[PDB]
RNA sequence: AACGUGUCGCGAUGGAUGACUUGGCUUCCUAUUCGUUGAAGAACGCAGUAAAGUGCGAUAAGUGGUAUCAAUUGCAGAA
RNA sequence: UUAAUGAGAUUCCCUCUGUCCCGAGUUACUAUCUAGCGAAACGACAGUCAAGGGAACGGACUUGAAGGGCUAAGCGGGGA
RNA sequence: CCCAACUGCAGACCGUACUCAUCACCGCAUCAGGUCCCCAAGCAUAGAAUGCUCUGGUACAUAGAGAAAGGUACACUCAG
RNA sequence: UAGAUGUGGCCUGGAGGUUAGGACGAAGCUUAUGGCGUGAGCCUAAGAUGGACCGGCCUCUAGUGCAGAUCUUGGUUGGCGUAGCAAAGAUCUAACGGAGACGUUGGAUACUGGAGCGGGGAAGGAUUUCGUGCCAACGGCACUCG
RNA sequence: AAGUUUGAAAAGCACUUUGGAAAGAGAGUGAAAUAGAACCUGAAGUCGUGACAAAGACAAUGGAAGUACCUCCAUUUCAAC
């Protein structure tokens, strides 16, 4: 039910860091069934765990 | 050994306890004595309104510089509080003694809270830390709560 | 100052483990055990602490060969 | 942190094993006097320094 | 002394704890062999002479020889969950009625009997 | 009234006391005094299940010899 | 005796101001009330006054005068 | 004779997790203290100043309801 | 008062004697249990106490009587649910989990601001790592978390 | 520091059900659970609730002397001195 593990290592698979991995909230039993960084790499390939775009720090000013 | 007072009729009575009730003896004291002649339904009705903070627990004997409030005039006082942890901890000890009234065959809508009794337990210890390196105690002071019930024949 | 602040400057080690005494009194810089004088052949032993002599006498440990040889010499052999 | 002699390593390993509870087949023994381990170290409370 | 006897008793090795656990032979098994009492052996039929289970005959199931008791096969006791357990009667409260043979028991039994005869 | 008293009964905490005492202490006595053939000490180990301790040392909770008889025992296992 | 230097000591002047005349308003954070948590220093007993006497500036004695009880926030007079 | 280049086999010991601090170390403690080194973005700007941001990290340091007095501030103004 | 002395005088532990109790309830312990001694104290009763030792008397013996030593040790208590938990980052929400302020995920607003609540090491610590549980007491609030 | 010295025996509370589980109430064991493992006895201190004189605070305590009412405490009379 807690997605700390699946979120810790998906940030270590996407190689981005937290507040960049988007764990899909509409399904957790999908994510919770991962419990491994290969079962998470499969999840990343699917919809469930995208990495959200980083940010837009403007520079046109 | 059990139970300071016997209900003077054992089948027309329920009984319930806690032993390490995990919160303050002093908050649990008046939380308990406030319902000590009330019907069981008028006692839960009290506690369930102490939690909504529409009636208070009149602190007697352990009031000692608690604030004044309007909700304590019915109790004939000026002081009183709304101890959440000690009230939710006797919502449970009462609904236990309900389950002891059904178990014997007694309408709980006839149960009167005869003889609540709160006292002090073994007073757990966890030091705290003063200025100048003085290691002072920080006692927890748990409590035992007893109460039995009875019926009132029509 | 000279209290909780100076306690922060506690980085080094004066003493490490004594290979002979098995306790933590082997002064590093000048390499000698502060409790058994290792590498001195004789262990340090001072009558002004008989209580510490008693913590360090025979029988306070395993006493392997003696619990055996004291049995052989008390049974007419050696 | 990363440098410990092997001998100093052999002595903390002998302490990581001594820090296990009394197994619950000991307290049903006939006449033991053991209920707790009463030599359990906690790494924060007390330090070994060896 | 008081202090050294209650220590040589409770601190007695296992082979000592078996002659300190001897039980008297029955009224008609002593003069059968002309001795006074024997150490209780596993599978030696007996009869309790004292206690809540007195006058209850049974076959010694074991000699639980550190509790200082022997276990009789018909002397059982019930736990709370139905499972039946075995109470331990101190051998001196028992009276042997049967023996178990051995070329080391009907040899020492007449070592004790050669004292009489 | 409530609180505060106060006496009584019953409880709680507390762990005194008594009873017990495989410990201490003291006194006396009968014999023989470790190690380079590696001691004392400490270190790490070893149990089917063992953290400490006791015992032991990779023959490890003991192997051998004799001498004793049927247990060990928390419960496995095992002539 | 001295230029420079000075968290050195000192005096004046200028500026500047709530330092003040003379204070006032606002703000967090607290105090206050609550839920949870929870100490301690200290503790003979205590604990209204005036006057008297007294180890000579009394909480208890003497003689008067007040004092129903229990209370929350303060304060700092006393409890040598 | 001697060496290289080409092959062939082998390359042993110990360390290696984690930490390095407003929770891991010292301070009696998950203590506003102390504690060495490396890596070091954008803009304003003389700029490792200070202000704010991207990366990374973090919003379990008790929380709530309010206008007392009094208090504390990396908080203010205040006529003459 | 200091002091001295006496007591067929009081009491505790133990010894030598004697007399004697005790599972039909000993020591102990409780007291609106009386009585009786001027008193120290003793004896009784009654315990919805206790469970196995022990009283009287004559001698002996001593680690023999406690309110007070900033006594010692243990325990409790008042103050007291009081001071406080006020330096350092403001959590807000959904739906989800859960036995339930808690956690997780999403979104939101932030804070650290590259001399950092960053990533790596030494010194030091040595399992604190990790996962899965767990939630008794420890994390000065709480916790489903640590 | 620390005798877990429960009991003779772990016979160490099966099981029912209230609780999310603890714990509770029941049962049940045993001579005692009012011996439930933080367990022989269980004191003082302090606390709790029940009762009361239900008294009555205007420091507590105490002294003497009464009285009120209440006390399975003693004694005596209970056709009599
Ligand atoms: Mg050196
Ligand atoms: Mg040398
Ligand atoms: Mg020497
Ligand atoms: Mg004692
Ligand atoms: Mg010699
Ligand atoms: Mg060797
Ligand atoms: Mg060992
Ligand atoms: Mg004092
Ligand atoms: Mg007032
Ligand atoms: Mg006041
Ligand atoms: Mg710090
Ligand atoms: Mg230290
Ligand atoms: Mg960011
Ligand atoms: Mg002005
Ligand atoms: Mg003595
Ligand atoms: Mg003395
Ligand atoms: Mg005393
Ligand atoms: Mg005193």
């Amino acid at each position: 039910v807690s997605l700390k593990l699946q979120a810790r290592l998906a940030s270590s698979i996407l190689g981005c860091g937290r507040a960049r991995v988007w764990l899909d909230p509409n399904e957790a039993v999908e994510i919770q069934n991962a419990n491994s960084r290969k079962s998470v790499r499969k999840l990343i390939k699917d919809g469930f765990i995208i990495r959200k775009p980083v940010k837009v720090h403007s520079r046109a000013r | 050994t059990h139970y300071s007072r016997k209900p003077q009729v054992s089948s027309k009575s329920a009984k319930a306890k806690v032993s390490d009730l995990r919160c303050h003896y002093k908050n649990t004291f008046e939380t308990a004595n406030v319902i000590n002649g009330m019907p069981l339904r008028k006692a839960q009705q009290l506690y369930r309104q102490v939690l909504a903070k529409t009636r208070c627990i009149p602190f007697k004997r352990y009031n000692g510089k608690i604030g004044r409030t309007a909700q304590a005039k019915e109790w004939g006082q000026t002081k009183g509080r709304w101890p959440r942890k000690s009230v939710v901890a006797m919502m449970s000890l009462l609904k236990n003694a309900e389950a002891n009234a059904i178990e014997k065959g007694l309408d709980p809508n006839q149960m009167v809270i005869k003889h609540v009794q709160v006292d002090q337990a073994a007073r757990m210890r966890r030091r705290t830390y003063r200025a100048h390196g003085r290691i002072t105690p920080y006692m927890c002071s748990p409590c035992h709560v007893q109460l039995f019930m009875s019926e009132k024949k029509e | 100052t000279k209290g909780t602040t100076s306690m922060g400057q506690r980085h080094g080690r004066t003493h490490i483990l004594c290979r002979r005494c098995g306790r933590n009194s082997y002064h590093v810089q000048w390499e000698r055990c502060a409790a058994c004088a290792y590498p001195r052949a004789s262990r340090r032993r001072y009558n002004w602490s008989v209580k510490a002599i008693k913590r360090r006498r025979t029988g306070t440990g395993r006493c392997r060969y003696l619990k055996v040889v004291n049995r052989r010499i008390a049974n007419h052999f050696k | 942190g990363r440098f410990k002699p092997l001998a100093v390593k052999k002595k903390y390993a002998k302490k990581m094993n001594q820090n296990k509870p009394v197994p619950y087949w000991i307290r049903l023994r006939t006449g033991n006097r053991i209920k707790w381990n009463e030599k359990r170290r906690h790494w924060r409370r007390t330090k070994l320094n060896y | 002394s008081r202090r050294k006897a209650r220590r040589a008793h409770f601190q007695a090795p296992s082979h000592v704890r078996r002659v300190l656990m001897s039980a008297p032979l029955s009224k008609e098994l002593r003069a059968k062999y002309n001795v006074r009492a024997m150490p209780v052996r596993k599978d030696d039929e007996v009869i309790v002479k004292r206690g809540t289970f007195k006058g209850r005959e049974g076959k010694v199931t074991a000699c639980y020889r550190l509790k200082w008791v022997i276990l009789i096969d018909k002397v059982n006791r019930e736990k709370a969950n139905g499972s039946t357990v075995a109470v331990g009667i101190h051998p001196s409260n028992v009276e042997i009625t049967k023996l178990k043979l051995t070329h080391h028991r009907k040899s020492i039994l007449e070592r004790k009997d050669r004292s009489s005869k």
